Formats: C-alpha cells, structure tokens, sequence
C-alpha cells in the first residue's frame, strides 16, 4: 500500500560490546561516590579471559578496579570457564591515567507508551525478558550473551508513523550443549516473544529467524571482542531519529554528548506528551564561545498545527539548556550511569529525562 | 568553457532559471543574476543600481543578454507604482544603455497584457493599447529598451508555467491544491482566454533566436511566441486534475467577467508567424509539461518532504 | 524561510579512534594480499604507549602483527617522542584468537560462495544527495577535504610544521526544497591541528585560511560574514594517543554521512565482506547513488537487514523523502530488479577481496574516487 518496513536491533547485557558499555560507568559511578565533580573517560575492552581499561580521569575518590570490574561481570552473570568467562578468573589489566561546538538529536514519537519507535523498545524487551528468564531459573540453559532484531510493518500518515504489524523477528542468544535445537526455539516463541510482543502484532504471515546460526554456544568476549561505545544506535533510537557520533558510557556529566543527549531527548518527550506534536526531533546546536545553543531546530514531521516557529518558542520558556542548569535539572552527579549502559538509555520511566516536563506555554 | 557568454537577469526567477540553463547546457558561458536570493547559485545585483549593473556588464563581455527581473504580478504594480515602474521601465533603460554600449544583444522579455485583447490573434506591428497598469509598463519597458538600443529584440510572451519551486511562482500552478482538495469545492474563472506556455520552450525560443542573431544582425525588433493550447484559467485546473488522474468536478466554471476584468484583457492571443518563419520555437504539450511541473507538490508527496525520516 | 543549520565533523589520519580504524584496516589488507578469503574482525585499541589488536582473525595468511602495525603507525607519522608517539619503540600487543567455530558452521563453511549467509545480524543504511557532484552531503565532504589537505601539505612539504592529530567542524546553513537540500552558505568552520613548538599562532591561522580552507571551499560558499575558528584554544602538542584512548569503530558517523540520512550502528574498520555491517553498508550506499544518478530520486534513505546465516536480507526499504515521480514503492521493485545483495554476490559486484581497506579508514569512506560502490549501475526499468 503506502506502508514499508524498519528494522531496529538490540543486544543483551552479555554482549561484549554492551559488557564494556556496563563496566566503563560503573567506573564512573565508583567515582560519582566520592567525587561527584568527578571527571572521567573510560573506555573497556573485552576479549577472552581479559578486561582492559583505558584514558584519562582526574577524581579525590579511590577506587577498586578489581572489585567494581568482577562485580559487575558477575552481575551479567560469566560466573564459569564453562561459558566462556567468569568474573572469578578473567584478568584485569588497569592502564587509566589518573591526577587530581557540539551537535545533539533527541526523538520521540507517539507509537508506543513509552515514546520510544515500537522496533527497538520490542528488541530491547525481548532481550530483557530473556535476561529476566535466565535469572529467575525458569529458562536454565540461556546464558548471558544474546542479540535481538524487529522488523515491523509501518503506515506513514499525516506525518506520524502507525506500526500495523511486526513483520521479521531474529533472535539469536547464547546456550549451553545439553538442550537440542528445538526446545529453544519453540521456548523462544512461547516464553520470550509471547510474553514480549503484543498479541495484536503477531499472526501467521510473521517470520521467525530463531538461533538462525544453528549452534551458539561459543559466546560472550571469547566468541567476538567487546569495546565501549560500540552500539551509540541500540544505546539511542535504533535506525530512528539522528546521531551525533558521541557515544556515552564511561564519560561524565561534563561531556555534553552525553548530557545534552538526555536533555534534548527530555525536550522531545515533553512534546509528544504534552500534546504538541505526535512525532519530533529535536536539533540542538552549541557552539564554541556560547554557553546558549546557537540554533534549534524543530522537524516535527507535519504532526503538529502549530508551526515551528511556535514550539522554537515553548521551548525557551520551558526549557533552559546550558550544561550547568541540565546538570541541576536531571541531577546528573548522582551515580546511576550504570543502569542506563543496557537496555538503551532513551525509553524507559526511571530516569530524570523521561520524565516529560509540564509544559506552560 | 565556451566562448560565447550571455547574461541572464532575474535567474533567480521562474523564467530566469530555464534561460540561464537551456543557454549553459547548449554550450554557451552563461551568468545568471538576482538580487532576491542569487547566492550561491547566482550573481547578487541590484538592477536600480547603475555601477552595480555597469559593473558586472564591462567585467564579463557579453554577446547576449536576456531580461527577465521585472514587477510582473499585475495586482502588486498597482499597490507600488513608484517601484514598478523604476523596475520593468527604468531598470530595462539603464540596461538597453549598457548593453548596445558593450555591443551586446539585448532580450527584453515582454507581455501580451500590452493589448487589450479586444480583436485577437495579435501580430507583431498592432497597435498595443493596454487596459492595466502592468500591461503599460512592460510596454515602456519595450520603448526604454528600444529607444536605447536600435537591434536589441522584444520578446511577447503570456501568462507562464513551469517546473516552480513555490506554487505562487506561476499563476498556472497556484491552482494546484484547489485541484488536490476534491472534497472543498473551489470557483475558477471560465472568462478570460488564455495560452499557457512553458518557460522551457522560451528559454528554447530565447536561444533560438539569439544565436541566429550571432551570424544575422538583421534578427532584431519585437517578436511573438506563445504556446498554442487555448485555455480558461478552469480549463487549466481540469487539464491539471486530469494529467493527475483526479477528479475536477468540486470545480465550479464563473463565466462572468471578473469585478476587475474590464481591467483584464480577454483573448490577447499572439500571432507567432514571425517566429514560425525563421523556424524558431519549442512547444511541450501543456498536458506534459503541467504533469512534470507540479508532481512535486503533490500532497502525498509533500508529506515525506522531510530532512529525516 | 524554512533554513536550518547543520554540522559534520570529520577527524584526521592521527587522532587516536582513527588511528585503530585505520591499524585495523591495515591489519585486514595484510591478510589479504596472502588469503583473500580470510575471516578478519581485528580492532585496535591505542593509549599511550600501545597499541593493542584483539579479536578472531582465520587466514592461510601469515602476517607480521608488529611489522604491519607499526607501519601503519609511521606511515600515520608518528615517530619521535617529542610528537607523542613513535612507531619505532611503541609497545604492541597481540590478543587475536581464532573465529568462533560456531560462526563460521552458521555462516560460510560447507556452503557455495554465492550462498553464504550473513556474517552477524543487523542495519545498514544507504543515504545520497545531488547537493554535490560528489553525491554526499556539503558538510561531512567539505569537513574531510580540510583534513585531507592538512595531510597533503604536511605529507608534501609546503606546511612542514604541522602533525597527524586534527579534527574539523563544518556548519552549513540549508534551504529545503521540495524535499532536497540546498547548501546556501558556510556558517562556521573549525580547525583544531597538531604543531611543533617552533610557530605562532597567527602564522598558522593565516596559513589555515588561505591555504588550506580558501583552497578546498568554493569561494561561492564563503562570505564575509562566515565565521572562522582557527585554533580555537590555542596551543596542541598533547596529541594523538598521548593522555589518551582510542578504539576502532567510535567515530562511525565520520566514516559515513556526517549525521545525514541514518546509521544502524555498524563499525566499519577491520572487516571483510562477510560481515555485513560493511559490505552491506557499501552495497547500500552504491544503490541509493546508482538512484541519485540515475536521475529517479534527488535524495534517498535506504535500509537493509539481515540475519546471521541468512543470504537474502530480511527487509529492504527506501526512503525518497518526496524526491521522486515514482512512489517509494516504485523504487523499492527497481532495487530488487536491479540489485541482488546477499554478500555472496557484493563481494564481486564491489570487489570486496581486494586489500585496499586502509585507505578508506580517513576521510569517509563514501563520495571518493576511485571506489567500487562509487560508481553508479546503469538501471533497467
Ligand atoms: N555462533 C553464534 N551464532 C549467533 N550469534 C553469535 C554467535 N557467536 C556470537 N554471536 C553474537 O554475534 C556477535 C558476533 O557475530 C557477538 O557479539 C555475539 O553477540
Ligand atoms: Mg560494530
């Protein structure tokens, strides 16, 4: 018809990419702890038996590398050689180097609860229900590393986008070899996909590529090597919106790329939600000797009956967005980095940037 | 880089644009100008500026130069008189002067508004007599440029479509979303003939014409070209529905003379024998031309007109 | 009037997630000189001091990991401790086992060449624009050409002060239209450049500007209201892995279109055509500028999918953002018509064998001479 599809894909906290993601701010929450000015980059790098951390921080905390790095691993859950890693035995090689303009993009879009393009808040969840199912008991033979991807079925209108039906599911995710090919998944489609996707989407014309890869039980750093910002698009709104390049994990408060991310992405969420627009992007232009951005620019798609001009003009009443008041606002000292380094970091209730500001215009 | 140049006035403009291209692409160095929003495209000149025009005429030597910057919507010529006519009138003087100073050869794009259109088909040598203020200045235009240039050519042309950027840029394509929205039923004016033609095929005639001149210097004077498909400004809107495959019916045909059209001349048809003798001229089937013109303001189009998905 | 301003950045041969983009891109050619069909996914992590190579390479080649690295290094130009670093005496570490066995059995093993499924799941994207020749958008090719002439002139002599680490910032003010862009003029530029300790500051902005920017920027462009920021804080020998990390595959939005059209998060360097993140990206890219070119659309999204082990990708779709005559789905039955893209086939319409990677890991590795997915295909219809 006048439809067309989108792919959006998400990994599990074992995924070593995501792993180094994890590990990099729970880094930077040890330091948040004892020093929230606090200034720290670290990147982490995962490859069989090994944790590698790098760059530059300048923090009054002392930190136990070894202590945050295995419990963090341990939380993913690599707790034996028996599938591939294991928080106990890895090394853990420390190389930090310690003393003492800008352009961001924040979507949202009103085709799901959470404001969040339904293809990735269906990937994020689907891997979130198999970490969930792992940890519970319920599926023994999951183990940590795992990829989701959700193609869905879409129908442009009057700007917006209408998710009519979830066209293509892949799911590949990290076992062990006693359970037989089958058991897993037919479980993938009953326990996990059932459970995720909304009954309404699913029918019999929906494919399913379930551990299309037939084995996977090699997995984890020892299968691929894992690098911090490495999924900036599952971290954002995957193959939506628009991206700058600045990956977040293991960087503070102080970087922008980081900070206004989640400010423009607050920006965009009160719209939606405030009734606005359905659908925006937010542009947001900082310049080197201004504190102010030097432009925004509001593509609300058509959505909307007011004009661009007009929400340029909600937003710089409601909204104050240099560096030193977003760090007030969403209270950006407080070391909780760590639960944003999975599961994306745009779409989920918790956090001080999803929670849309009232807005009196 | 070719070896003859040509200056194209008002490339910024509809008109302008199709000139400074057919010419380029033919082979000729072709600079266009404007001062509306020429950069980056264009040259930035301000035609009521003498040096800022003498300028730009004694620094780039040209063989040919075609004019198309004017006040040419007839309703805002009456609002500004004081500036109309320094524009289509003066302007063309101060460049008739410098063009057969730099002995170049002059285009004045003119108007079939200079007749009254009260005996068609008009030739070349009528008598003009026109009923509206526009009418009269593209027709002091054509004496400011003759007076000042014996062998610079005027060029009569009607009412102009063509492949716009805004649909105000054409009074053809203006129609267009009173066409789209089938459901509001909307008026059209089934009084006044008319003959559209495409600034395409002008730009063609306008080359045409100037490059014989380059071997002929008897080529000069005043000259018609015209498409030649007879329309109402309703006729067109159904051509437009139809090139569309929509429905034109919420069209309403008024056949009465509109409150200002006894100021709005009836069938101003050009005779384009002149031109027809010498074999110059282009004629794109308006049922084409409208379709390639237009299809970029298609609602469903429009919508996914974007910066990002 | 509708305009709007835009920015790309783009980072030069020495700065250090550029240097691992590029070590491990040489690391690739390495084995293909030797073993065209070697499995390769090599990163490259560099700080101070190191370079360190981890990941699953399977190769009948045999190459030498120091050798190559550190002539990549020299080539970069890094060599004397008063730079940062030196190829000569750098440490290099080698953590590179072999490809997963798991991967390999879904995924090339036992199967035809043509039939050879997805090296890994994910998106790709294809984005082109007739706001240039180049068929890239102005701001992300003007950003590149203001680091590459830094090279041309350190590499050739005529500038001889300057050093590898640079990153420059183009802001381009737009005009839409219909649909399209319309580059109307540079807002502002930026040049952060690595230098020796023997020159000012106002001999070298003066040489930014009317020997390097003035001769890579179209003066049409340029105005007397465009802003210039030439050495913007002032002095820069702290460079390249020096108080530093770096990592293949962070500057990804460089190596592509500048924060243009769309990415699916595919790291590009140090990769072979099996996996698609790369080929597939190449692929799409070729597609939307045989369409740009071919005259259909002025500018296009495309979006590929795949699944590991899976040949013929689960979705394609193409965004034309009301640039065509023809629907979205007029365009999309061309594609498939046109073009097959299971990496299998790439691999021989692109020539993905062949071991010149390196260059492309700087300077974008789109809107260049000389690549395969460059040049357009001519389009049956
Ligand atoms: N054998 C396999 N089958 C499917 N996916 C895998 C396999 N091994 C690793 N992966 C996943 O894909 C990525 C590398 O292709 C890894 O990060 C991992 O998440
Ligand atoms: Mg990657």
């Amino acid at each position: 018809e006048g439809t067309f599809l989108f792919t959006s894909e998400s990994v599990g906290e074992g995924h070593p990419d995501k792993i180094c993601d994890q590990i990099s701010d729970a880094v930077l929450d040890a330091h948040l702890q004892q020093d929230p000015d606090a200034k720290v980059a670290c990147e982490t790098v995962a490859k069989t038996g090994m944790i590698l951390l790098a760059g530059e921080i300048t923090s009054r905390a002392a930190v136990d590398y070894q202590k945050v790095v295995r419990e963090a691993v341990k939380h993913i859950g690599y707790d034996d050689s028996s599938k591939g890693f294991d928080y106990k035995t890895c090394n853990v090689l420390v190389a930090l180097e310690q003393q003492s303009q800008g352009l961001m993009f924040g979507y949202a879009t009103d085709e799901t609860e959470e404001c969040m393009p339904l293809t990735i808040v269906l990937a994020h969840k689907l891997n979130a229900k198999l970490a969930e199912l792992r940890r519970n008991g319920t599926l023994p033979w999951l183990r940590p590393d795992s990829k989701t991807q959700v193609t869905v079925q879409y129908m442009q209108d009057r700007g917006a986008v209408l998710p009519i039906r979830v066209h293509t599911i892949v799911i590949s995710v990290q076992h062990d070899e006693e359970v037989c090919l089958d058991e897993m998944r037919d479980a993938l489609k009953e326990k996990v996909i059932k459970a995720v996707v909304p009954a309404k989407y699913l029918d019999e014309d929906t494919i399913y590529h379930l551990q299309p890869s037939g084995r996977f039980v090699i997995g984890g750093p020892q299968g691929d090597a894992g690098l911090t910002g490495r999924k900036i698009i599952v971290d954002t709104y995957g193959g939506w919106g628009a991206h700058g390049g600045g990956a977040f994990s293991g960087k503070d408060y102080t970087k922008v790329d980081r900070s206004a991310a989640y400010a423009a992405r607050w920006v965009a969420k009160s719209l939606v939600k405030g009734g606005l627009c359905r659908r925006v992007l937010v542009q947001v232009s900082y310049a080197i000797g201004v504190s102010h951005p030097l432009s925004i620019s509001i593509f609300h798609y058509g959505t909307s009956q007011k004009s661009e001009r007009e929400l340029l003009e909600i937003v710089k009443k409601n909204f104050d967005l240099r560096p030193g008041v977003i760090v007030r606002d969403l209270d950006l000292k407080k070391p909780i980095y760590q639960r944003t380094a999975a599961y994306g970091h745009f779409g989920r209730d918790s956090f001080p940037w999803e929670v849309p500001k009232k807005l009196k215009y | 880089i070719p070896n003859r140049r040509v200056l194209v006035t008002g490339a910024t403009g509809l008109l302008g644009r199709a000139v400074h291209k057919e010419f380029q692409q033919n082979n000729w160095h072709a600079v266009g100008c404007g001062f509306r929003r020429a950069r980056p495209k264009f040259e930035q000149v301000n035609l009521l500026d003498s040096n800022a025009v003498h300028h730009i005429i004694h620094d780039f030597q040209p063989h040919v130069i075609v004019h198309c910057a004017a006040e040419r919507r007839p309703d805002v010529v009456e609002n500004q008189p004081d500036a109309a006519s320094q524009l289509n009138v003066d302007a063309s003087g101060n460049l008739a002067k410098e063009a057969a100073a730099v002995g170049a050869f002059l285009i004045y794009i003119s108007s079939d508004y200079v007749f009254d259109g009260t005996n068609p088909p008009y030739r070349e040598e009528d008598i003009p007599a026109p009923l509206n203020l526009y009418g009269k200045t593209k027709l002091d235009g054509e004496k400011a440029v003759l007076e000042n240039n014996l062998g610079a050519a005027v060029l009569r042309i009607p009412i102009l479509y063509g492949e716009v950027e805004k649909l105000e840029e054409s009074a053809v394509t203006v129609m267009f979303d009173k066409v789209q929205f089938s459901n509001k039923s909307a008026n059209m004016d089934h009084w006044q003939q008319r003959f559209p033609t495409h600034v395409k095929d002008v730009a063609t005639v306008c080359r045409q014409l100037a490059e014989k001149r380059m071997l002929d210097p008897s080529i000069k004077g005043t000259f018609h070209w015209s498409g030649n498909e007879q329309m109402t400004k309703y006729e067109m809107a159904c051509a437009i529905a139809d090139a569309f495959n929509l429905p034109s019916s919420h069209l309403r045909p008024i056949t009465d003379s509109p409150v200002l059209g006894a100021q709005r001349p009836r069938n101003a048809q050009l005779d384009c024998s002149k031109l027809e003798t010498l074999g110059i001229g282009q004629r794109t089937p308006f049922r084409i031309g409208i379709k390639e013109s237009l299809w970029p303001f298609l609602i469903d189009k429009r919508w996914r007109q974007t910066v990002f998905h």
